[PDB]
């Protein structure tokens, strides 16, 4: 299996050797320009992630189509890595041209706890989708009324002390 | 055993 192959599966010993050297190979691209931190992280690979960043692996690097990391854990719901990843300064808005953040990923999935630590972390909840829709539109439009409820406790906050 | 990257959601309302 590829370096990324064995970080998406959680293979670690075998991806430890992979990296001995410990050259820039940690952070190489695959065909789509996905690193082994991007799958680690989609396939919420918690103790992947984990070596992989104390390593040193780029968590800011954008696959092709402005993948990331965040935005695939997020996806996926993933809250623990997602609270990893911004922890080494990630940006929490970042926008890729399927149209969507972070938050509207994590609203899309009915994430709620993903929805909770990305707001508690400040992610923008203004910013539309290129479809047009914020994230609240979003889980309102879908029925989503715990991550609405999250959001409306996170708005609260925002406005009082 | 390969496994396949997921996809971004769209961001509307299709398949709910």
């Amino acid at each position: 299996l590829s370096i990324h192959q064995l970080a998406a599966q959680g293979e670690l010993d075998q991806l430890k050797e992979h990296l001995r050297k410990g050259d820039n190979l940690v952070n190489k691209p695959d065909e789509r320009g996905f690193t082994p931190l991007i799958w680690a992280s989609a396939f919420g690979e918690i103790e992947t992630v984990r070596f992989l960043l104390e390593w040193g692996a780029d968590p800011h690097i954008l696959a092709k189509e402005r993948e990331s990391a965040l935005s695939l854990a997020s996806t996926g719901g993933y809250t623990d890595i997602v609270g990893l990843l911004l922890e080494r300064d990630v940006d929490i808005n970042i926008y890729d041209w399927n149209g969507g953040t972070p938050l509207l990923y994590a609203v899309r999935g009915n994430h709620v706890k993903c929805v909770e630590a990305l707001l508690a972390r400040g992610a923008d909840l203004t910013t539309e989708a290129d479809s047009g829709y914020t994230p609240m539109d979003l889980a309102v439009a879908l029925g989503y009324r715990k991550v609405q409820q999250v959001i409306e406790n996170h708005i609260l906050k925002l406005f009082q002390s | 055993t390969l496994v396949s990257m997921p996809p971004l959601p769209g961001l509307d309302l299709k398949g709910s």
